[PDB]
RNA sequence: CCCGGGUAGUCCUGGCUGUAAAGGAUGCGGGCUAGGUGUCGGGCGAGCUUCGAGCUCGCCCGGUGCCGUAGGGAAGCCGUUAA
RNA sequence: GAGUGGUGGCCACUAUUAUUGGGCCUAAAGCGGCCGUAGCCGGGCCCGUAAGUCCCUGGCGAAAUCCCACGGCUCAACCGUGGG
């Protein structure tokens, strides 16, 4: 039925969004609480996390790349290129990375995921150049502009950003058949966080 | 108003120093031994008007057009222009 | 013979030589073919898959 | 917009659109006209006829029954005025616009520097020009009908 | 500005005076009509 | 033809590839120049159509639009700098535009010629005009426009045989792209040769925003990139 | 969905608390609503939706 | 003050195309707004279409499919004569048989093609390509 | 230009004059074409409340600002308060 | 090229007169503001009329001048016989 608890989802602060809101991230709004924050609802959730599992588990593992500017992300996804293979990009991402062949670290990828459209701006900018499709973790707050696949989720939270890479790998590894079954999977969520 | 008055039949160019244009009527003028340039432009009008006839008839219809643009075939294949199976286009 | 010209899959319109288009596996069944123009993916139009139904962005 | 300050207010009633009267209205149409010429004789304008029985009896607007005379049009409050002989002498609108510009032109007797209030007292009378030469058009007036204040 | 005016289907009369009124604010139609160079001209109108 | 043949061959084996596309150019993956378009790829490597069209290296295929001298100021005089325009084509159904700048005019050139390909586009053509419905890709298929500028273009049909009616420039344009009749109108500062050239390259790059029917296409002829007996 | 014109006022059956007597009022009057027969008040005008007085008994179509 | 339902329709059925919209609602319907749909939709260039009542002048329903290039009215609406079309394709249409011009004539509003095949005139009043 | 004085005028009543960078340097009416976020008036819903014509959040209509998508423009910029 | 230059005029160039087809925030250009007469432009449905409008057919708009084929001057310019 889900690939975790309700009750997981709702203490690592997934559902929680922020106090704006915009027209096309309202099909997935559940409802929005007496001071004003909008709050998201979790099973949409765990059906994008799902067909996200299928989706990259078909392409070369080492042509999927995955970025975060933002802090409370670098972790996790130094984390998930770490169990699936994939390229990790942590921190400042290099202008011109995908778009100048001069560069020492030039590398194009088949597939791209984004933590935080607004705060990874740089990155999509020069994925939309390149035509590959654009998977991303959308908040409240964010647009769908370019976005190829969309989970909803917040994007902002530690424990949060934690959870999601863990299930998408799992949900990779799972879909690959490096793993028979889901209960192999026996690393913990605890180690995709950032600590203190 | 005004009584007739006889027209030249042919036309002089719009621009009498473009390169292009003068080397490819000098070759011309070479190859067939013409005595100047007026000689050359009375053939080319002879051409462009015939032109301009099949472009009016491609875009006419009625009973009129048809008799025009018959007349227009045989003059041609009369003069030695055209094989006698040819069509308008 | 000649060739064909790709067409989006939300609007049905041509995608002309050089705008920044996408196309991909449909992410529900992989069966599919999924085309996306420039313009629908500024506007974020949904899209729907041909052989599943599995539908959006 | 406004015909002269331009601004653009949308307030307004919104009908629903419905040809017969409701299931739960139980008045006939000879309760209502009977109803319609209390109300006429106790003193009221054509508007406010509309509103009472609206507000206090149910009624959405009279035109929703045929009338019993012509078949080919509806029942409106001024069709069954006239059907009694109770129907205003001149248009309701045009009344009430001459009651303002009366009332008005005496506080300008005793206010001759007050200009502001004086452009309301034009505009007005020109509503009232434009009134009474459509009403001259229709024949809801007479030809030598003409409009002075000094009357 | 608005819509050019007038476009209507019986504005003829109109529209033919707004394009008389505006031609004489061309300098070469008015010299020419009011046939101000004759006025002037020491040659009187001659080649040579 | 035979020439080029043996031009792309040499530079495919002497080539290393920097990047994806010119990877799967590189490996066989790709054989023809109507692949790469209409996917979204970025083309960054000038060998990619030097190996998929050749004869965009030939003399007659390429043309220096202009060559103008700009300045900059200072404390210590005039610094001069050269910027070139130029355009390349195969004469089918393929054209491209660039801009180079240089200390030297030679320099400007070479780097003006790279952009071009870089900037490589593939067209439509066709006949459309009320006075010749022939069926061949003589000329546009279809009234277009194109805008740069102040200048605006309008391309109009023509009838066989007509010629190139416009300014000198966008001869030279539509020569490159394959097309040997046209009618045209222009609105703007012509004399801007930049702004014309990007203008009628616009209006060139436009015959594919139409909507069309396969009726259409037998009625006017329409052929997409080369004619291809 | 929302093309056609929907009111967002209705009619109410209501029953006068004094009297007894039923009746259906406008949910938006604005007048003072009384009674048919005894006169009381039933419900007071406002800017917008009305004050009732009485016991509602149904809200009709 | 509105002054032309039909040209306020072909407007905002062009506005809507060149966002992608999938479906409009023409405002005030009329008769000939209806017939110029009819027309339209015997070429393919609309889909389906339905009259919706309110208790005013109606609505129309309207179906898009993205194969509109551009639609207008003809203001003022010129009179033409049977053999006279092609200096109006010329001024309103890209190439010599590219779209229509919906033409009413006295019997019934039609396409430039069929009137031209009935051998009559009219008066143009729209332009679709 | 700065400093010490100073007539007309600046104020009220009844008239005349009809001029300003009287500038939003942008004539007026109607239909249509992504969003986001403040603020003023009215209405509706919900929750608080010291029961106040009080406070907080959301939505509709009409005013008043800012950022901005398509489109426009020589550009500065305008962008449902359209240029 | 038996011609080729100078001066003055009209058309084009010129979407620098704009019906087709131009402009008016900062470049020439929105009356300081508003009310309203003539004129122009005007919401949906049903029935009648037939002025505008479209189609068919009678009587007219001299000849010369213009376009096409054929014929007579060696061909042509020119001239005749037919069609427009
Ligand atoms: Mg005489
Ligand atoms: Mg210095
Ligand atoms: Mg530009
Ligand atoms: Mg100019
Ligand atoms: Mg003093
Ligand atoms: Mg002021
Ligand atoms: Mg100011
Ligand atoms: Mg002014
Ligand atoms: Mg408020
Ligand atoms: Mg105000
Ligand atoms: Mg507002
Ligand atoms: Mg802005
Ligand atoms: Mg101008
Ligand atoms: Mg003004
Ligand atoms: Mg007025
Ligand atoms: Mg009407
Ligand atoms: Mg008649
Ligand atoms: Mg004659
Ligand atoms: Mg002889
Ligand atoms: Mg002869
Ligand atoms: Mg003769
Ligand atoms: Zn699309
Ligand atoms: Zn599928
Ligand atoms: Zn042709
Ligand atoms: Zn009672």
């Amino acid at each position: 039925e889900y690939l975790v608890p309700l009750d997981q989802y709702l203490a690592a602060g997934v559902h929680i969004g922020t106090q704006q809101k915009t027209k096309d991230m309202k099909k997935f709004i559940y409802r929005v609480r007496q001071d004003g924050l909008y709050v998201l609802d979790v099973r949409k959730t765990d059906e994008r996390l799902k067909v996200a599992g299928k989706f990259l588990a078909r392409f070369d593992p080492q042509s999927i790349l995955a970025v975060s500017v933002r802090l409370y992300g670098q972790k996790p996804v130094k984390k998930f290129g770490e169990v699936t293979g994939a390229r990790a990009i942590p921190g400042r991402f290099l202008p011109g990375t995908m778009t100048n062949p001069a560069v020492k670290n030039f590398f194009e990828p088949d597939v791209i995921i984004i933590t935080d459209p607004r705060a990874d701006h740089q990155a999509m900018k020069e994925a939309i150049e390149i035509g590959i499709p654009i998977v991303a973790l959308v908040d409240t707050e964010n647009l769908l502009s370019y976005v190829d696949l969309a989970i909803p989720t917040n994007n902002k939270g530690r424990k949060a950003l934690a959870l999601i890479y863990w299930i998408l790998a799992r949900e990779i590894l799972y879909n690959r058949g490096e793993i028979s079954s889901r209960e192999e999977f026996k690393i913990p969520v605890e180690e995709f966080e950032m600590k203190i | 108003g005004d009584p007739k008055r006889q027209r030249k039949k042919y036309e002089t160019p719009p621009h009498p120093w473009i390169k292009e244009r003068l080397d490819r009527e000098r070759v011309l003028m070479d190859k067939y031994e013409l005595k100047n340039k007026k000689e050359l432009w009375k053939h080319e009008t002879q051409l462009k008007n015939f032109r301009r006839r099949a472009r009016r008839l491609l875009a006419a219809r009625g009973k009129q057009a048809e008799i025009e643009r018959e007349q227009l075939l045989a003059r041609l294949k009369r003069l030695g222009l055209l094989p006698e199976d040819a069509v308008l286009d | 013979l000649k060739f064909e010209i790709p067409v989006c899959t939300s609007c049905g319109r041509e995608i002309t030589p050089r705008e920044h288009a996408t196309h991909f596996v449909c992410p529900n069944c992989g069966e599919a073919i999924i085309w996306r123009c420039e313009t629908c993916r500024l506007l974020a139009k949904p899209y729907k898959c041909p052989k599943c139904g599995w539908e959006g962005p | 917009a406004r015909m002269h300050a331009r601004k653009r207010g949308k307030s307004g009633s919104k009908r629903p659109p419905r040809t017969a009267p409701p299931i739960w209205l139980e008045y006939t149409v000879e309760d209502i006209e009977n109803l319609v010429v209390k109300l006429r004789k106790e003193g009221y304008s054509t508007a406010m006829i509309g509103t009472i029985l609206r507000d206090q009896y149910g009624i959405p607007t009279v035109k929703l029954f045929r009338d019993p005379d012509n078949p080919n049009r509806k029942l409106t409050i001024t069709r069954i005025l006239e059907k009694h002989g109770l129907a205003p002498e001149i248009p309701e609108d045009l009344m009430f616009l001459i009651k303002r510009a009366v009332n008005l032109r005496k506080h300008l007797e005793q206010h001759p520097k007050d200009l502001h209030s004086m452009r309301g007292l034009q505009l007005i009378e020109s509503k009232i020009r434009r009134l009474v030469k459509y009403y001259k058009r229709k024949g809801k007036l007479p030809k030598d009908w003409r409009y002075d204040p000094e009357q | 500005p608005g819509k050019k005016a007038p476009n209507g289907e019986f504005a003829g009369r109109k529209l033919k005076l707004k394009r008389k009124k505006f031609r004489w604010s061309d300098i070469r139609y008015k010299r020419r009509v009011l046939r101000l160079k004759e006025k002037s001209d020491p040659l009187e109108g001659a080649p040579q | 033809s035979q020439e080029w043949k043996e031009y792309a061959k040499r530079v495919l084996d002497e080539w290393q590839p920097k990047t994806k596309l010119g990877m799967l150019v590189k490996e066989g993956q790709i054989t023809d120049i109507h692949e790469i378009f209409r996917k979204g790829y970025q083309i960054k490597e000038p060998e990619i159509i030097d190996v998929l069209l050749p004869e965009v290296n030939a003399r007659e295929n390429q043309e220096i639009l202009d060559i103008a001298l700009t300045v900059r100021m200072t404390d210590s005089g005039r610094r001069v700098r050269f910027r070139v325009l130029a355009a390349v084509g195969n004469r089918d159904g393929y054209v491209g535009l660039g801009i180079g700048h240089g200390r030297e005019v030679g320099i400007a050139i070479r780097k003006a010629i790279n952009y071009a390909k870089l900037n490589i586009i593939e067209i439509k053509r066709g006949c459309g005009s009320w006075e010749c419905r022939c069926r061949r890709p003589h000329s546009v298929p279809f009234t277009v426009e194109g805008k740069e500028g102040s200048v605006r273009v309008k391309l109009i049909p023509g009838p066989r045989g007509l010629g190139l009616v416009i300014g000198d420039v966008g001869k030279k344009i539509l020569r490159l792209a394959g097309i040997q009749d046209v009618w045209s109108q222009t609105l703007g500062e012509t004399r801007t040769t930049v702004n014309f050239a990007k203008a009628v390259f616009n209006a060139l790059y436009n015959t594919n925003k139409v909507v069309v029917t396969p009726e259409m296409i037998e009625r006017y002829g329409i052929v997409v990139g080369r004619a291809m007996p | 969905r929302n093309v056609i014109p929907m009111p967002r006022s209705r009619f109410l059956r209501v029953k006068c608390i004094d009297c007894g007597n039923e009746q259906i009022v406008f949910s938006h009057p604005a007048t003072r609503v009384r009674c048919n027969v005894c006169g009381a008040t039933l419900v007071e005008p406002t800017g917008g939706k009305g004050i009732i007085r009485a016991k509602i008994l149904e809200v009709l179509e | 003050t509105l002054l032309d339902p039909l040209a306020n329709a072909l407007s905002h059925i062009t506005n809507s195309e060149r966002v992608g919209k999938r479906e409009v609602y023409i405002k005030p319907a009329s008769k000939l707004i209806g017939e110029v749909l009819r027309v339209m939709q015997k070429y393919g260039y609309i889909g389906e279409f339905e009259f919706i009542d309110d208790g005013r002048a109606g609505v129309y329903r309207v179906q898009l499919l993205g194969k509109i290039n551009k639609a207008g009215a003809i203001k003022p609406r010129f009179p033409v004569k049977a053999r006279d079309y092609e200096r109006w394709e010329k001024r309103f249409l890209p190439a010599f048989e590219f779209g229509i011009l919906i033409v009413s004539t006295s019997q019934g509003v039609m396409s430039h093609k069929e009137a031209r095949e009935k051998g009559i005139g009219g008066r143009l009043i729209a332009y679709v390509y």
